[PDB]
RNA sequence: GGUUGCGGCCAUAUCUACCAGAAAGCACCGUUUCCCGUCCGAUCAACUGUAGUUAAGCUGGUAAGAGCCUGACCGAGUAGUGUAGUGGGUGACCAUACGCGAAACUCAGGUGCUGCAAUCU
RNA sequence: CAGUCAAGCGUUCAUAGCGACAUUGCUUUUUGAUUCUUCGAUGUCGGCUCUUCCUAUCAUACCGAAGCAGAAUUCGGUAAG
RNA sequence: GAGAACAGAAAUCUCCAGUAGAACAAAAGGGUAAAAGCCCCCUUGAUUUUGAUUUUCAGUGUGAAUACAAACCAUGAAAGU
RNA sequence: CCCUGAAAAUGGAUGGCGCUCAAGCGUGUUACCUAUACUCUACCGUCAGGGUUGAUAUGAUGCCCUGACGAGUAGGCAGGC
RNA sequence: AAUAUGUAAGAAGUCCUUGUUACUUAAUUGAACGUGGACAUUUGAAUGAAGAGCUUUUAGUGGGCCAUUUUUGGUAAGCAGAACUGGCGAUGCGGGAUGAACCGAACGUAGAGUUAAGGUGCCGGAAUACACGCUCAUCAGACACCACAAAAGGUGUUAGUU
RNA sequence: AAUACUGCCAGCUGGGACUGAGGACUGCGACGUAAGUCAAGGAUGCUGGCAUAAUGGUUAUAUGCCGCCCGUCUUGAAACACGGACCAAGGAGUCUAACGUCUAUGCGAGUGUUUGGGUGUAAAACCCAUACGCGUAAUGAAAGUGAACGUAGGUUGGGGCC
RNA sequence: AAUUGUUGAAAGGGAAGGGCAUUUGAUCAGACA
């Protein structure tokens, strides 16, 4: 929710640690953004199926 | 026998070793360089209200 | 692998133990590492590293210093400890009662302060009686009166002290160091 | 050989400003410096004495010494790996009073307003700046404002 | 560029105090997921309006579900793409089932027959041809003329097994 | 709806060859290995460091 | 509101052609004994405020005026540019991705604001 | 050493044979430029000898073209047997 | 630019326009119009004592420079310089 | 896209074999292979944070819990043989 | 303009009262340093902080080379010289057959898993997988850096334009 | 109405692989009316095989994949750069004078017995008077002068203590 | 020790030697109880 502790409640969590994604990454090459068929840069509602295969 | 002239390669690299101090503050800097004639008064006005504070605890 | 933002495998950098290998000053060690442990109280933390400090850390609290800080302003009955020697002052001719906690005192210094109707107590009968080291007056000696500070820092207008070996005219009083011989400083 | 002197490079640098030549205007000298002022420096064309160096050009620090026609500004110099003192003797058509402390002050003073009126009313105040936060939910309309269907258009070349 | 989904998108120039309710434009963008559609939807309002994604937002972005997907369509297409050597339009007629599958095989033909990858080709209009005979291109018209039928001759079978003990036909 | 105001961003990139200035914000979202991954919340002065690095 | 002495910002105050300016003020204007300076009382200095004038200075208005000033989704999200790719291309060069973004151009509106002090139908 | 455009040469006729101004290449037996390799050492012109390879073919085989009547020549193809 | 005997492309005299299109030892770049330019008048501050400061920098030196302090002077009605 | 333009010296190189509705070119969709990287565990060493003199057995530079990290020439230091 | 760059975002802060002097004002005027007093962590942006500050002494180094971008001389150069960053040097591992510098990823000893760059006819682990086209070369073609080709042509075929 | 697609469930459930660190108890829980029970701060139960070269170690060989000569100087060496046929044994940052930082020890406004004398179980240990050396005063070329206005000052941070 | 003769075992289609791993041959420790 972003409350009114979002900083302390955000940092005492510490950096998360995820595997290389399972499914793989349905990218060819990696490091153009997403738009253009690459995995980097904001992809929005769909972060989460990458972070669901990473945990 | 020509070898390389200059460079600077590698240069931020080594200053942000140690990494670019900052400047370093403190409260009551030097009067170096100030007016020698606001010196010498301020000199005779500071000793005055020292005495001002003396004679205030007697 | 990790971008790594500090030095990894730092050693802290503060002595751990004191370097010396004085049995006596390691008993006084595992007194003060068990009292700083168990009592909460401020000055067994401080007292326990300066027992790790070396000899230029340790400069020589004097006889005369000490009956200053007794003139602090409520300060006259508390129990001085310098944690190292103490040394005698023929300057000072008055020197009042207290008792001083200290590694060392000279012969000197003892005298003075017992002829003045006091106490000489080593550190570890401080522990005794002042367990949380109350009514203490720690004491520092002067750390740059040190000769070779004169030395650190020198250079051009720094005003610091030659490394020099003989000394007088003829000896680095030339060239460099006046307006009418090359330049100043 | 190559050249390097005190105003080299500075040809725009110290250049006037267009149609803005001539003496300068009075209040240049009716401002007034005391210690701890924030000030800008931009050396002026026209008066060559007690003129920068090209380097401070642009450069803000805080004046140290006031004097019959010059002000004395400390600069800090960032040399090497670490910063300098530098100590700067201008004359006062160099300087400048800079607006940078301005927004603080002008907060500060409202922020001792918006604290006494608040607290004389019942606390809860709130004076830290945050960043713009992202925009809230909304309903745009669509009465009197139909979507205009827009397309890619060919190409032409007209020329 | 994938497989394709038609996608309504609009937006508008980011209100102000003095011009609140600014004025809303759709396109129709033909993308992949719904990240690339608002994309491309600023890549083309910027060149046709003083905006950009910077300074507006989306007001809705909605799929577009084919109208009659079991109903065969002949299919008229308009595009402008760059060669390398300079930039040109183009018509292309496309017989397909759903406005999208059509799309599909447009950059496909684009791609093969022009070798123009999705970054440089522009989807001007794709239209549902109504009455025959206005399907201008032949290799589509073919497909047009009555009781059409056709075989499909030497065909070829995808063994399963790396020997095989007959000797194969391509009877059919 | 509201802009979306909290992220969660995740190191895709390795640790090498990476410019000086991106390299350093991806230390202040402590994302300092590949594949690790923190929220951030939603707001200009982060929104900023978002774009900075999205290359990675 | 005018004007004047002193101003601030220093063309929305400037440039070109006309026109209008009550009152007071400014001006031009009269004299050359005296201080003063000129090849020349034109400028500079003195005396008169008398003997004359709104001609000019000066103030304001006119103009599809020049200039200058302001603005706009005018051009133009263009030109340039920070970042990305084992993008395209023989190259020259060029698309696209996440951002920042001119100048000209074209249309509109404007044409000194104002401080201290004295004075004026 | 080879091209492209083709204004011109060629009685006439641009291109049989040539080709200006321009412009595009190639080659590495020219010569430069460079200083990567060798200065505790790669023996340094020419010839003699003798082998092999390249083809941008001088001859020989079979061809197309000609401003080829014949004879002679010329441009060109396949070609280093 | 428009005007005046010899006098002419150029001698000297006058009026108008004139943002600097001139001049300021010198190379060039800044800068300057009741001036920084030109003509005049009075001058020696191109002086005495010793620190701080900027550029070059090692934050040594040398060169050059800035702004004060303490004298003695120049100019001008004066603020000033 | 293909062809012509397109000429060098031992015999030879899409890495090789070979491939032609490709095993070629453009583009799309999935599945699959495997770094000293990523995730989890174990062990070693380093660094850090804590706990523990209470006798009547054996290490207090010791014992116990805990977390994170580990490339390396010249070069420093350390602890060992 | 972009990118780059100076300062600021408070307790060393802010507000009232009225003390010192030889500077300074016409002037207790101002300047400068102060005594007394009023207001605390939403005390004045964000994110980070395996803390911050400080001193002394000493090694090696002071032939550099490459890559993208900017960039000077040169027709050019695997040429010579600058700028920013990243590298190689000093660094192995995976990909690029091969290779100092490219791609990926930086190394304690191991196990299980997932991947990167790159690949999956056979050599060779991995679909002689899927789908639309295109190409037939009596010197086809086949993956960045990279191991080169141009003007000009074609009634080969392909799809487009007026 | 259905379905697809996308998303969620602290809904059920099968197969397969790797691990089993720890070693009394102690924690947070879970199920039970309850007694007790549990998968809740790290593997136990049951059954069999051999008790040996069975497992394991060493070694030779073979087979899959990988592996250039080391040393040096160099931007760059496996280099078509140098030394090196092979073995043993020698073989290179010392000692001294005078010093800087640092540390340990002694004593401390002083400190240094060892030129010397005394003395001895005789190059040892033990002892010691007079000087000297460095330190406890500085600063000037020198003549020379020579460190308390004050609780050895005022201000601002300061551990610690009260 | 280099280097050599004999004997024994073993491998050897333009070097030899090395890494990980396992077959086979030879040899060996410990551990059951
Ligand atoms: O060869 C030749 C050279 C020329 C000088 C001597 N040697
Ligand atoms: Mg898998
Ligand atoms: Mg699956
Ligand atoms: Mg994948
Ligand atoms: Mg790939
Ligand atoms: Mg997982
Ligand atoms: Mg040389
Ligand atoms: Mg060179
Ligand atoms: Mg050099
Ligand atoms: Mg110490
Ligand atoms: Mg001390
Ligand atoms: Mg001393
Ligand atoms: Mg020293
Ligand atoms: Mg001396
Ligand atoms: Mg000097
Ligand atoms: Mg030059
Ligand atoms: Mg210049
Ligand atoms: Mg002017
Ligand atoms: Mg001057
Ligand atoms: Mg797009
Ligand atoms: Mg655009
Ligand atoms: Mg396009
Ligand atoms: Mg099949
Ligand atoms: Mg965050
Ligand atoms: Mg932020
Ligand atoms: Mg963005
Ligand atoms: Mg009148
Ligand atoms: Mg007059
Ligand atoms: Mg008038
Ligand atoms: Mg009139
Ligand atoms: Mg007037
Ligand atoms: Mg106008
Ligand atoms: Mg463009
Ligand atoms: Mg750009
Ligand atoms: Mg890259
Ligand atoms: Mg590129
Ligand atoms: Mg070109
Ligand atoms: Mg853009
Ligand atoms: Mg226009
Ligand atoms: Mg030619
Ligand atoms: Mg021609
Ligand atoms: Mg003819
Ligand atoms: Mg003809
Ligand atoms: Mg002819
Ligand atoms: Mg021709
Ligand atoms: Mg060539
Ligand atoms: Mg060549
Ligand atoms: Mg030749
Ligand atoms: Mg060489
Ligand atoms: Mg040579
Ligand atoms: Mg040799
Ligand atoms: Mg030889
Ligand atoms: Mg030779
Ligand atoms: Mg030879
Ligand atoms: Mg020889
Ligand atoms: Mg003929
Ligand atoms: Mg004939
Ligand atoms: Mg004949
Ligand atoms: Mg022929
Ligand atoms: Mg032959
Ligand atoms: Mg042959
Ligand atoms: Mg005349
Ligand atoms: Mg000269
Ligand atoms: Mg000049
Ligand atoms: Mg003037
Ligand atoms: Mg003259
Ligand atoms: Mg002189
Ligand atoms: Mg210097
Ligand atoms: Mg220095
Ligand atoms: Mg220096
Ligand atoms: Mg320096
Ligand atoms: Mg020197
Ligand atoms: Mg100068
Ligand atoms: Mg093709
Ligand atoms: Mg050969
Ligand atoms: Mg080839
Ligand atoms: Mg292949
Ligand atoms: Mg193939
Ligand atoms: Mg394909
Ligand atoms: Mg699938
Ligand atoms: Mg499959
Ligand atoms: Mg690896
Ligand atoms: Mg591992
Ligand atoms: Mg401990
Ligand atoms: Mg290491
Ligand atoms: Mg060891
Ligand atoms: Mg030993
Ligand atoms: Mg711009
Ligand atoms: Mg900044
Ligand atoms: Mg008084
Ligand atoms: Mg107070
Ligand atoms: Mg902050
Ligand atoms: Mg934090
Ligand atoms: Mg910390
Ligand atoms: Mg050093
Ligand atoms: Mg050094
Ligand atoms: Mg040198
Ligand atoms: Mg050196
Ligand atoms: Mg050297
Ligand atoms: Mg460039
Ligand atoms: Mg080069
Ligand atoms: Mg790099
Ligand atoms: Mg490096
Ligand atoms: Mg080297
Ligand atoms: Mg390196
Ligand atoms: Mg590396
Ligand atoms: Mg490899
Ligand atoms: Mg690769
Ligand atoms: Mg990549
Ligand atoms: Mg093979
Ligand atoms: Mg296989
Ligand atoms: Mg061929
Ligand atoms: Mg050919
Ligand atoms: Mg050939
Ligand atoms: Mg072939
Ligand atoms: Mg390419
Ligand atoms: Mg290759
Ligand atoms: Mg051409
Ligand atoms: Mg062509
Ligand atoms: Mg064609
Ligand atoms: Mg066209
Ligand atoms: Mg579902
Ligand atoms: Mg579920
Ligand atoms: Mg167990
Ligand atoms: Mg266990
Ligand atoms: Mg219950
Ligand atoms: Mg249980
Ligand atoms: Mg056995
Ligand atoms: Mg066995
Ligand atoms: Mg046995
Ligand atoms: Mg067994
Ligand atoms: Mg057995
Ligand atoms: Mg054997
Ligand atoms: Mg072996
Ligand atoms: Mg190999
Ligand atoms: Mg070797
Ligand atoms: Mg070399
Ligand atoms: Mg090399
Ligand atoms: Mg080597
Ligand atoms: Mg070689
Ligand atoms: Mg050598
Ligand atoms: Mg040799
Ligand atoms: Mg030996
Ligand atoms: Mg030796
Ligand atoms: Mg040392
Ligand atoms: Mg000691
Ligand atoms: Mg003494
Ligand atoms: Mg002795
Ligand atoms: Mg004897
Ligand atoms: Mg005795
Ligand atoms: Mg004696
Ligand atoms: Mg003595
Ligand atoms: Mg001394
Ligand atoms: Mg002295
Ligand atoms: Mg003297
Ligand atoms: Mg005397
Ligand atoms: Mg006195
Ligand atoms: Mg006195
Ligand atoms: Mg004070
Ligand atoms: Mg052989
Ligand atoms: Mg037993």
């Amino acid at each position: 929710t972003v409350g009114p502790h979002f900083k302390q409640a955000n940092n005492f969590l510490w950096p998360f640690k995820l595997s290389n994604p399972s499914g793989g990454w349905g990218v060819p090459r990696k490091f153009k953004h997403f738009i253009q068929g690459g995995s980097f840069g904001n992809r929005e509602e769909f972060i989460n199926k990458l972070v669901k295969s990473m945990n | 026998a020509k070898s390389k002239n200059h460079t600077a390669h590698n240069q931020t690299r080594k200053a942000h070793r140690n990494g670019i101090k900052k400047p370093k503050t403190y409260k009551y800097p030097s009067l170096k360089g100030v007016d020698p004639k606001f010196r010498r008064n301020h000199k005779h006005a500071l000793h005055g209200t020292a005495k001002a504070l003396a004679a205030a605890k007697k | 692998g990790i971008d790594h933002t500090s030095k990894q495998h730092k050693r802290s950098g503060h002595r751990t133990a004191p370097k010396s290998d004085n049995v006596y000053l390691k008993l006084l060690v595992k007194l003060y590492t068990f009292l700083a442990r168990r009592t909460d109280a401020p000055f067994n933390k401080v007292v326990l590293k300066a027992l790790f400090l070396s000899k230029i850390n340790r400069p020589p609290v004097s006889v005369s210093r000490i009956a200053r800080a007794l003139k602090q302003e409520g300060a006259a009955n508390k129990t001085v400890v310098v944690v190292g020697t103490v040394t005698d002052d023929a300057r000072i001719f008055e020197f009042p009662k207290t008792t001083v906690a200290a590694l060392r005192f000279t012969a000197g210094a003892r005298a003075k302060i017992v002829k003045a109707g006091g106490e000489c107590i080593t550190l570890d009968q401080l522990a005794v009686r002042a367990p949380k080291g109350q009514n203490t007056l720690i004491l520092r000696g002067p750390r740059n009166s040190r000769e070779a500070v004169r030395h650190f820092g020198m250079g051009p207008h720094k005003g610091k002290a030659p490394r020099i070996l003989s000394t007088g005219r003829k000896f680095e009083r030339a060239r460099g160091r006046r307006r009418s011989k090359g330049f100043k400083v | 050989g190559k050249s390097h002197g005190y105003r080299s490079r500075t040809r725009y640098m110290f250049q006037r400003d267009f149609r803005k030549h001539g003496a300068v205007h009075l209040s240049t000298y009716l401002k007034v410096y005391k210690v701890g002022d924030i000030v800008d420096i931009k050396a002026n064309g026209s008066i060559q004495k007690g003129m920068p160096h090209k380097f401070y050009q642009g450069k803000t620090g805080v004046v140290y010494n006031v004097t019959k026609s010059s002000v004395g500004v400390i600069i800090n110099k960032m040399v090497g790996n670490r910063y300098l003192e530098k100590r700067l003797n201008l004359r006062v058509e160099h300087i400048k009073h800079s607006k940078c402390r301005q927004e603080f002050l002008e907060r500060v003073k409202a922020n001792a307003a918006k604290r006494a009126e608040a607290k004389a009313q019942g606390v809860a105040v709130q004076l830290k700046r945050q960043p713009a936060q992202p925009r809230e939910s909304r309903i745009v309309s669509t009465e009197g404002n139909v979507p205009q269907t827009l397309a890619p258009v060919p190409y032409e070349t007209f020329i | 560029m994938a497989h394709f989904k038609e996608y309504q998108v609009i937006g508008r120039r980011l209100p102000t105090e003095s011009v609140p309710e600014p004025k809303l434009f759709r396109m129709r963008i033909f993308a992949s997921n719904e990240v690339i559609a608002k994309s491309r939807y600023w890549y083309f309002l910027q060149k046709l309006h003083k905006v950009k994604k910077a300074s507006g937002e989306i007001v809705s972005i909605n799929q577009i579900n084919e109208a009659h997907p079991t109903k065969v369509k002949n299919f008229g297409v308009w595009v402008r793409y760059d060669s390398r050597s300079g930039t040109h339009n183009m018509y292309k007629e496309i017989r397909d089932v759903s406005r999208v599958a059509a799309v599909e095989t447009l950059y496909q033909d684009m791609a093969a027959r022009h070798r123009a990858r999705f970054r440089s080709i522009h989807i001007l209009k794709v239209a549902e041809i109504e009455k025959t005979a206005d399907v201008k291109r032949q290799y589509v018209k073919q497909f047009l003329t009555k009781d059409l039928k056709f075989p499909l001759p030497h065909r070829v079978q995808k063994s399963t097994k790396t020997f095989s003990y007959k000797r194969p036909s391509t009877f059919y | 709806e509201a802009q979306h105001k909290l992220v969660f961003v995740v190191r895709i990139k390795g640790i090498n060859k990476i410019p000086p200035k991106p390299r350093k914000v991806l230390q202040l979202l402590r994302l300092t290995r590949i594949n690790s991954g923190t929220f951030v919340k939603v707001t200009k002065a982060t929104l900023e460091l978002l774009k900075l690095i999205e290359p990675y």
